[PDB]
DNA sequence: CAGCGGCTCTAGTCTGTCCAGC
DNA sequence: TTTTTTCAGACTAGAGCCGCTG
RNA sequence: GCUG
């Protein structure tokens, strides 16, 4: 079937956007078992489908917003005796979306960032509406310090998965029930499978090691089924499930989902020849003369 | 103007077709090799100081072959492809060595033989009417722009490259926004890079083992102070604050003079030569000889004065940030950032090696002798070897390996044999480009189809299998430009009101109105009005006081206006519209014709005009007369001329569907058909004759 | 924000001397006392509120004795004003009517 | 021309190094039956074809 | 969308005005040889040309050609050929047509290469399966990768219904 | 489009066409000048011009940090030699500035000291860019270093600042005998001999 | 703190980050400010072009370069102002084009210097430099007439 | 106040890229 | 002494890092 | 280099 295709495209999940990578190139990324799809969609359900209230406030949850986008002004203040970045933050965009944030929850968010303000000295001030981080203790801490912090402040993510990065809404078109599901493009299946409104029972993904390593083994199986019986009925491209029934029990029936790389025939073969056929012939002739 | 279609016959009788390829080795036989002669000129022996071996004037001469000790007899293009000799000329140069102790000038040593490409000026067959070719055995129609060597006649295809002296922002692997601008003059060609690898500017370059962080490159040049370093980059909150990770790398370091950022840049220095050398360049001479000879080469230090090559330093961070932010990294499939190099330039890189070899191999032989072997005078001339010149040359057209390791230079693939299956293949094979990436398979890269090849690229000509889109070829109506002088644009420039750079502090370069003026890669200074240099420069172009083939173009979003004069370029002639009517005018039409005009009239009374990949940006061609709008600037002199030779032979090609167009230019290279009037006299290792064709 | 010494021109940097703030020069005696409240203020960008509103929100800017809008000439339409960019932008004035065979929006 | 690309190799000249027959059709050449060749095999199942075409017409 | 109409609706009415006679129509109608799309594309109008799913990108700054206004959106300077194979291409829509033929030409050369590397790694992985007696589909070693081949152990190949063996109601009118 | 405002006569002066400079400092604002700030020295040589001027900075202003005025003098300068030293004063007094040449050639530049209705034009001798230098912590080093391990000669000028009397005397001589009017015999020629001059034939 | 020393924000024309609490000119404006709303002189500085349309008067020549230098005092040209801002330095027959240059906004200081004597001499301010002009030929009608 | 556990991170490096036919 | 000439990719060490873990 |  690989070598068959016209190479159409018109595949973007019918968003008319973010298109799927669905050819060979993704029967490679089946076969290849990475960890690493590019393209993956978590497609969601809602606990209410007929809500696009409820699918904004879910969508709110499942993406990241950055400090900087509810922070009304970011200032380095310099005082007679102490320079402290002071960010004021907006109360009116934290209630005008409904996200649950607060200069508490904000000052726990500035903390575990990466931008070295775990000590306690970043403090909270007024109704939500300014928090200090006032400098560090080493590495160029004078104003250097806090040069990098007014710059890397607004990206630290109040609140959202990190992982998860452009969810849109998209909307059935059937008459008598007209229900909305949210695709999510991003890799955390654990967390956008918890997130309050999402319902976990239906959630699914298309990368088989984030689902090998939150579902099993037995539905890591079933996506591998699925994804290229996907893939091929997508492309034309007619195939027995038998022939697929045979690649994904083959690829997961030693413990653990084995690609059909180089470095997953180690794992799967005893024999050196058949290994020293394939590729790396000269690490594996004397490895198994070792 | 029903005979805008004899404008193609007129252009194609002087340039065009096969001639691209025949006036580029008359400027390497008439040019390039004086401008090589004179930078390599003048040998120095250690040994003794007092001996000296300059070159005054190189000639090549005509193709001859001598079967004898002394004949120096004339030789004919078909004895050499039957007898399997090679078609070649004598290089003659003057000398003046030092000798016993005077200045003995020596006129005419020959210092080896050079390949003769067919039908070039100094070939036997130029300006011999039909019947004299019969004595010659050549057939009249043939391309020519091929070399005879050892009885295989062989083509340099011609090889596509990113532009020389002009900066290239590029993604790398990371994601990471970094520059790079080679830097090719006729002494030395080297690369010099940019990057940002922890969000901090280093400057890479080979003869450095580690990257310098750019502040302390800026201190070594002498921009000591870091507020003169933040004006020539930004003065925008973002350009400055982005610099900033940047300053603290030197504050950290100890660096704040020029003499402790120049012992740092030698500490670094990779001194490979420790034999032979003797003892000399301390580490901060040894810096402030790369800083000015080896960095940015292109910019030429005055009297090691670096105001000129930090400004531009300080131009190629500012685009590296301005990249960064927006993630607009420069197209490098865009055909007005790529030059075609043909055989000229080819030849001039080969030659520029086994000179410098020949001439270092004589420095060795005087260096070896002069001390030792006896007070007997020691005379170069003697020693010369003919040998290393000739051989190198023959055996790179011979076999197809452009191994030069002074440059780096490690291409083979360079040179084909001519495909004597037809008359069209010959043709074909003289108009074909070879790609610099070719190991890329990502469909979307230089595999593509570019909308910038319009017109300089036919669309359907490519071969179909492993290099779909890595080989292309020419259209009809193609002109690749030629190295030019450069003294009169700079001086119409700074005449046309263009401030010197050296005159303004850096503040300038960021303030909306102030534009930058580039010439070939070097600035030559900052004018506020954009449209009045450009629209005075293409009027002086009209009337002829500056070359047809410059070109001036505008970006407003950088803001540059740049003239290239470099050569390599390709453009395609056009008709001017001014004022919705076509300047053609139908009586000058018929005068060419009848004789009284030729194509360089109408380019000199500003009727027909010349536009590159760039200047075509800031166009608005019309293909037809009936299309001219108000904002339309030029006219299409013929639109079949899209098309290219192999394209053109298929009837009807608009109407059938695209893939189909490029099997036939495939097929018709491989059809059996008459290749010349002496095809009876040749004896070529395979050929193919219809024996009745129509 | 750079700010740089009369002197010598080299970058400032903030430190602590023994009875005030100072901005200094590394490479000069230069000193700057920090006598009184220096701010610099960066503004950044806010989400989009175009697809937050639509869709019958939590608007709350209706009054009493509010005007009618002006094609039904009746009240049943809410008004809101809002930043689109960051504070400094004046704010901007937009309604929308929702009546009884009768669906616009309007500026 | 079809006249220029008929070839066929019976027993013929052998490569020294190898035993394997030649490679061009100029020097007797020999055909060579490749992976993708030996693996449809494999998958019709044949045992004794792969053996009498990789062995004994080839190098036994 | 809309030009995507424009074609579908000019296709339409080609195929109307067609005579029960046409030699096109004819291997359209059967499968030999052609569909109506080719037809409609040769009697009518050949459609935008879409390089990756989108009308063509800017070659030039803001334009694909010189030919057309800088921020153009309209139609044709984006790759719309209103005219058929029949009427002629003009040169414009001759150049954008060649760009998306090309597109096709190198993705076949460049696909032909993957895949076969690709089948290689599959069949140096898959090769040592095979079905036993037993039933079991096991490895060289002797690991069971199934116990049934497919679950159900039937083949492939000898299916007569869509994955199902028997397609029981043909075999009855039979 | 008629001449309908100033039409302005251009005159010109050599009085001053080899004597006048001009300074520009790169780094400094056009509000901060140096006018009230006292000059210790001037410095040229009136070949291969390179002027090198000190400024004195004052040590009672706030602006002034002492503990490390007196730390960087002690460094650039032995405890207690004083024969030859940069620093008088157990503090760093003084600033120097080191000038770069801009252009070989200054034909075409002139300062032009308008007047109203007249414009008066004054040849430039030369264009220097002056730079704070850097040497005070080379020779720190150099004094550090020993502790651990041409031919143009130097002219000195008296400064005279924009207040002093000098400077509202000397600059009467960039006016010149004003000319009531006249076509001058230079600059006669036609505008197609001119364009054959700017524009030479190859 | 020293008010006439505080640190220099980095736009120059923006220096003042702390405090106690723009556009373009075209040449008709700037020598119009200067002759009617303040009568004060003000030295501006003008770039002219390589060669002036004069010959070296009896300086033993060959068509060489002509430059300020080389003329001598008295009046040289005209520069006429006309309607729609366009400005002209009629220096000749020939009338050159003046245009604005680059705006500098770092200090420029005019300054004398002589060497009255063999080791010594005077230095002397003579004033700031605000603005630059420069002069170009008018290329356009200079080739359309010839 | 000190240590080793896992982290986590960037780059580093070697490894492929259809069959064959002339 | 002086250019690059494909594009990823999932391994293998280091460099830390901060914080509990004693 | 081209055919397959
Ligand atoms: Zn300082
Ligand atoms: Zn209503």
């Amino acid at each position: 079937p690989g070598t068959q295709m016209t190479l159409k495209t018109f595949h973007f999940a019918g968003v008319a956007s973010m298109n799927i990578t669905l050819g060979v190139p993704r029967i490679k990324e089946i076969i290849n078992a990475s960890k690493a799809i590019s393209t993956p969609i978590i497609t969601a359900q809602l606990d209410k489908d007929d809500d696009a209230d409820y699918a904004r406030l879910v969508k709110g949850r499942i993406e990241k917003t950055l400090l900087g986008e509810i922070s009304e002004y970011i200032e380095e203040v310099f005082l007679p005796d102490d320079c402290f970045i002071l960010v004021k933050l907006s109360l009116e965009r934290i209630r005008l979306l409904r996200l649950e944030v607060n200069a508490e929850t904000v000052r726990y968010s500035i903390c575990t960032s990466k931008l070295r303000v775990k000590p306690g000295d970043v403090a909270v001030h007024g109704e939500a509406v300014v928090c200090v981080t006032p400098r560090e203790n080493s590495k160029s801490s004078m104003y250097y310090v806090l040069q990098f912090l007014k710059e890397d402040l607004p990206k630290v993510v109040v609140q959202g998965i990190p992982e998860v990065s452009r969810a849109v809404i998209h909307i059935d078109e059937q008459s008598g029930k007209e229900k909305y599901k949210l695709l999510v493009e991003g890799d955390n299946l654990r967390a956008v499978m918890a997130t309050h409104g999402v319902k976990g029972t239906r959630t699914t993904s298309n990368n088989t090691y984030e689902v090998e390593k939150t579902l099993g083994i037995e539905a890591a199986r079933t996506t591998i089924i699925n994804e290229i019986q996907y893939t091929m009925v997508n492309h034309g491209m007619s195939i027995d499930r038998r022939h697929v029934m045979l690649l994904s029990d083959l690829m997961t029936y030693k413990g653990e989902v084995l690609g059909i790389t180089r470095f997953g025939l180690a794992k799967m073969k005893e024999s050196v020849l058949m290994l020293a056929s394939f590729e790396k012939t000269a690490d594996h002739l004397f490895d198994a003369a070792y | 103007v029903e005979e805008k279609w004899r404008l193609l016959p007129a252009f194609l009788k002087v340039k065009g077709l096969v001639k691209q390829h025949i006036d580029s080795f008359n400027y390497f036989i008439n040019v390039e090799i004086k401008k090589i002669m004179k930078a390599n000129e003048k040998v120095t022996s250690d040994a003794d100081p007092m001996w000296y071996l300059k070159y005054l004037n190189i000639y090549v001469g005509l193709p001859d072959v001598e079967e004898s000790f002394n004949v120096t007899r004339p030789v004919s293009p078909h004895e050499c492809r039957l007898r399997d000799m090679t078609y070649s000329a004598p290089i003659t140069v003057d000398i003046e060595y030092t000798r016993g102790s005077q200045r003995i000038i020596r006129n005419a040593l020959p210092i080896g033989r050079m390949p003769i490409m067919l039908r070039s000026s100094n070939c036997v067959l130029t300006g011999k009417t039909p019947a004299e070719f019969a004595k010659l055995n050549e057939c009249p129609l043939d391309p020519g722009g091929y070399f005879i060597v050892k009885g295989v006649e062989k083509v340099i295809l011609i090889q596509e490259q990113l532009s020389k002296n002009r900066i290239i922002v590029e993604a790398d692997r990371k994601g990471a926004v970094g520059a790079s601008v080679t830097s090719s003059t006729h002494e030395k060609k080297s690369r010099t890079n940019m990057a940002v690898k922890q969000g901090r500017f280093y400057l890479r370059h080979n003869t450095l083992s580690e990257d310098i962080p750019i502040v302390i490159i800026f201190k070594a040049m002498g921009v000591e102070s870091d507020q003169e370093i933040v004006q020539m980059i930004g003065t925008e909150e973002h350009v400055m604050a982005a610099f900033g990770p940047s300053l603290e790398e030197c504050q950290k370091a100890q660096i704040f003079t020029q003499m402790q950022a120049l012992k740092y840049i030698g500490n670094k220095v990779r001194r490979q030569r420790m034999w032979g050398g003797g003892p000399k360049k301390t580490k901060i001479e040894e810096a402030r000889e790369l800083l000015a000879s080896t960095i940015l080469t292109h910019v030429p230090v005055k009297e090691f004065n670096f105001r000129a090559k930090c400004i531009y330093t300080a131009v190629m961070v500012r685009r590296v940030i301005l990249a960064q932010g927006d993630n607009k990294v420069d197209d490098r499939d865009y055909y007005g950032n790529k030059r075609l190099e043909l055989a000229g330039q080819l030849l001039s890189l080969l030659f520029e090696d086994l000179f410098k070899k020949f001439n270092s191999e004589m420095k060795k032989i005087a260096d070896q002798v002069i001390p030792k072997q006896r007070a007997a005078q020691f005379d170069v001339v003697k020693h010369m070897r003919q040998d290393q010149i000739t051989n190198g040359m023959v055996n790179a057209i011979s076999t197809g390996n452009w191994s030069l390791k002074r440059f780096k230079m490690d291409r083979q693939g360079v040179t084909q044999v001519l495909s004597r299956l037809s008359y069209i293949s010959a043709l074909g094979m003289m108009t074909r480009i070879s790609s610099q990436f070719e190991k890329t398979r990502k469909v979307s890269g230089p595999r593509s189809l570019q909308p910038s090849q319009w017109g300089m690229l036919c669309p359907s000509d490519t071969p179909e299998g492993e290099a779909c889109g890595l080989v292309k070829n020419l259209a009809l109506m193609t002109h690749i430009t030629t190295d030019m002088e450069d003294g009169p644009i700079v001086k119409l420039a700074s005449n046309l009101g263009v401030e010197d750079v050296n005159l303004l502090c850096g503040e300038e370069l960021s303030y909306p109105n102030v534009f930058l003026v580039f010439l070939n890669g070097n600035i030559l200074g900052v004018i506020r009005d954009h449209k009045k240099l450009v629209n005075t420069f293409r009027l002086m172009r009209r009337a002829g006081y500056i070359n047809e083939f410059v070109s001036i173009s505008t970006n407003l979003t950088d803001r540059c206006v740049y003239i290239s004069s470099d050569g390599g370029r390709l453009c395609r002639p056009y008709i001017i519209v001014k004022k919705q009517k076509p300047a053609v005018t139908n009586k000058h039409m018929e005068e060419l014709a009848q004789g009284y005009r030729n194509f360089e009239d109408f380019l000199h009374e500003s009727l027909v005009e010349y536009l590159d990949v760039n200047e075509e940006n800031d166009c608005n061609i019309a293909l037809y007369e009936h299309t001219i709008n108000k904002d339309t600037t030029h006219l299409e002199i013929e639109p079949f001329t899209l098309l290219g030779v192999c394209a053109g032979l298929i009837p009807y090609p608009h109407h059938n569907q695209s893939p189909r167009n490029t099997y036939q230019c495939a097929m018709g290279k491989q059809a059996m058909g008459t290749i010349g009037y002496n095809q009876r006299n040749r004896i070529d290792t395979l050929m193919y004759l219809l024996a009745y064709p129509q | 924000m750079l700010l740089f010494c009369p002197g010598c021109g080299n970058g400032l940097i903030v430190e602590e001397g023994q009875r005030c703030h100072r901005f200094a020069c590394n490479t000069c005696p230069y000193v700057h006392n920090i006598t009184r409240k220096v701010t610099n203020r960066k503004y950044p960008k806010l989400k989009e509120v175009d697809d937050v509103l639509g869709g019958a929100a939590a608007w709350e800017n209706v009054d009493s004795t509010a005007e009618s809008c002006p094609k039904c000439e009746h009240p049943r339409a809410y008004f809101m004003q809002l930043q689109t960019r960051s504070a400094d932008e004046p704010m901007t004035t937009f309604y929308k009517c929702c009546n009884a065979q009768c669906g616009h929006r309007w500026r | 021309m079809v006249l220029d690309k008929m070839h066929a190799r019976a027993r013929g000249p052998r490569a020294v190094l190898t035993r394997q027959p030649t490679e061009g059709r100029s020097r007797d050449g020999g055909l060579r039956l490749g992976e993708m060749e030996r693996d449809c095999l494999i998958g019709y199942g044949a045992s004794m074809l792969l053996l009498e075409r990789l062995m004994i017409s080839s190098d036994a | 969308k809309e030009l995507s109409v424009i074609r579908d609706h000019a296709g339409s009415a080609c195929l109307r005005e067609l005579d029960k006679s046409n030699s096109p129509l004819t291997m359209a109608l059967c499968g030999s040889k052609g569909s109506f799309i080719n037809i409609s594309q040769m009697i009518a109008c050949v459609g935008q040309q879409a390089i990756s799913g989108s009308r063509v990108p800017d070659g030039f700054e803001n334009r694909s050609l010189p030919h057309f206004e800088k921020h153009s959106k309209l139609p044709a300077a984006k790759g719309f050929v209103a005219n058929s194979f029949y009427s002629g291409l003009t040169p414009t829509e001759f150049f954008f047509h060649t760009m998306a033929g090309r597109e096709g030409l190198v993705d076949t050369a460049v696909k032909t290469a993957e895949t076969g590397y690709m089948q290689r790694r599959l069949v140096k992985s898959l090769e040592d399966l095979c079905s036993q007696y037993d039933l079991t589909v096991r490895s060289s070693t002797g690991d069971i990768i199934q116990f049934i081949y497919g679950g159900d152990g039937l083949d492939p190949a000898a299916m007569e219904g869509k994955d199902e063996p028997l397609e029981f109601k043909r075999v009855l009118d039979n | 489009d008629d001449p309908v405002v100033q039409e302005i006569d251009v005159y010109l002066a050599k009085s001053l066409a080899e004597k006048l400079y001009l300074f520009q400092y790169p780094v400094r604002p056009a509000s901060m000048t140096y006018d009230d700030i006292p000059h210790l020295s001037a410095k040229i040589k009136p070949k291969q011009q390179k002027v090198e001027l000190e400024m004195a900075i004052d040590t009672l202003n706030p602006n002034y940090c002492r503990s490390k005025g007196e730390q960087i003098a002690l460094n650039v300068d032995g405890a207690c030699a004083d024969e030859t030293s940069t620093y008088s004063s157990k503090l760093m007094d003084k600033q120097t500035f080191c000038s770069s040449q801009t252009t070989s050639n200054t034909s075409r530049y002139a300062a032009a000291l308008y007047r109203q209705g007249e414009l008066h034009l004054t040849p430039l001798h030369g264009i220097l860019q002056l730079r704070p230098s850097f040497s005070y912590l080379d020779k720190a080093d150099a004094k550090h270093r020993e502790r651990e391990a041409a031919e143009e000669p130097w002219v000195h000028l008296h400064y005279y600042g924009l207040r002093d009397s000098r400077s509202e005397h000397e600059r009467q001589y960039l006016l010149c005998p004003g000319s009531s009017g006249v076509e001058n015999t230079e600059l006669v020629k036609s505008p197609s001999e001119y364009l054959m001059m700017l524009m030479p034939p190859s | 703190i020293i008010n006439i020393k505080k640190e220099k924000r980095e736009t120059d024309e923006e220096t003042k980050q702390i405090l106690r609490m723009l556009p373009k000119d075209v040449s008709v404006a700037e020598l119009l400010r200067e002759l009617s709303l303040t009568k004060e002189e003000e030295l501006l500085f003008l770039q002219l072009p390589d060669t002036l349309p004069g010959q070296p008067p009896t300086q033993d020549i060959a068509e060489n370069a002509c430059t300020l230098a080389d003329l001598t005092e008295g009046q040289v040209g005209k520069l006429l102002i006309r309607k729609s801002g366009r400005v002209q330095l009629l220096l000749g027959k020939v009338t050159l084009d003046v245009t604005m240059g680059t705006a500098c906004s770092f200090l420029q200081e005019l300054v004398s210097v002589g060497l009255g004597d063999s080791r010594t001499g005077e230095m002397t301010v003579l004033g700031h430099v605000k603005h630059k002009l420069v002069c170009s030929p008018d290329f356009e009608s200079l080739l359309d007439h010839k």
